[PDB]
């Protein structure tokens, strides 16, 4: 599964 | 060959829950290209921030910051539904250049990171012995997240299983879905792996009406 990125600050 | 040049530590970026995600190996020789597709964390999500760090430890936190940038223009979708395709090439001079490309919208963003940057010699060696050192907490903190990800997955899941059934799911079985969701969110915010599945068997336990809708 691609690993998820967090949104910015 | 007797020598050549390579780059000296892991370089990737930051990932869902302070996990450092490698796209290049330690000692890969240089020049190198590597590209990889992530995602979003959350639904409605229309910006990522792709952090660059360098280093060997599990935690983002624990190793070295390179340099940062945002992506947004990202049509709001749901968790895991936008392919970002995030690219590292260091060419031979050591230049380091990191695009993230979201593949629906088209947006991309970039920085080059200068050769110098990172840690020197010395700080590449305790680098390696501190990763060493910290081996199995490393692999339990990454254990950890994995479980966290997941208790919020099965959280996400459920949150949305019981919207979609509405009346149709009973007051003693919703009530009690309700009671263990915060069982489970109080020990995602804990870091036992175990207290959390347990938290996560005792929900599915009271969504077996849930389930069948």
């Amino acid at each position: 599964r691609p690993p998820r990125l967090p949104r910015p600050r | 060959v007797l020598l050549l040049d390579v780059t000296p530590l892991s370089l990737g970026i930051e990932t869902m829950g302070g996990v450092m995600t490698t796209l290049i190996a330690k000692n890969t020789t240089i020049p190198t290209k590597h590209s990889q597709v992530f995602s979003t964390a959350e639904d409605n999500q229309s910006a990522v921030t792709i952090h660059v760090l360098q280093g060997e430890r599990k935690r983002a936190a624990d190793n070295k910051s390179l340099g940062q940038f945002n992506l947004d223009g990202i049509n709001p979708a749901p968790r895991g539904m936008p392919q970002i395709e995030v690219t590292f090439d260091i060419d031979a001079d050591g230049i380091l250049h990191v695009s993230a490309k979201d593949k629906n919208s088209g947006k991309e963003q970039k920085i080059t990171i200068k050769a110098s940057s990172g840690l020197n010699e010395d700080e590449i060696q305790k680098m390696v012995r501190d990763a060493e050192a910290n081996a199995e907490a490393d692999r339990k903190f990454e254990e950890l997240v994995q479980t966290r990800n997941q208790g919020d997955h099965l959280l996400h899941s459920t949150r949305k299983q019981v919207e979609e059934a509405g009346d149709k799911l009973p007051a003693d079985d919703k009530t009690a879905i309700e009671s263990a969701l915060t069982a489970l969110e109080t020990a995602l915010k804990g870091e036992d792996k175990a207290a959390i599945e347990a938290k996560m068997q005792e929900l599915a336990q009271v969504s077996q009406k849930l389930m069948e809708i």
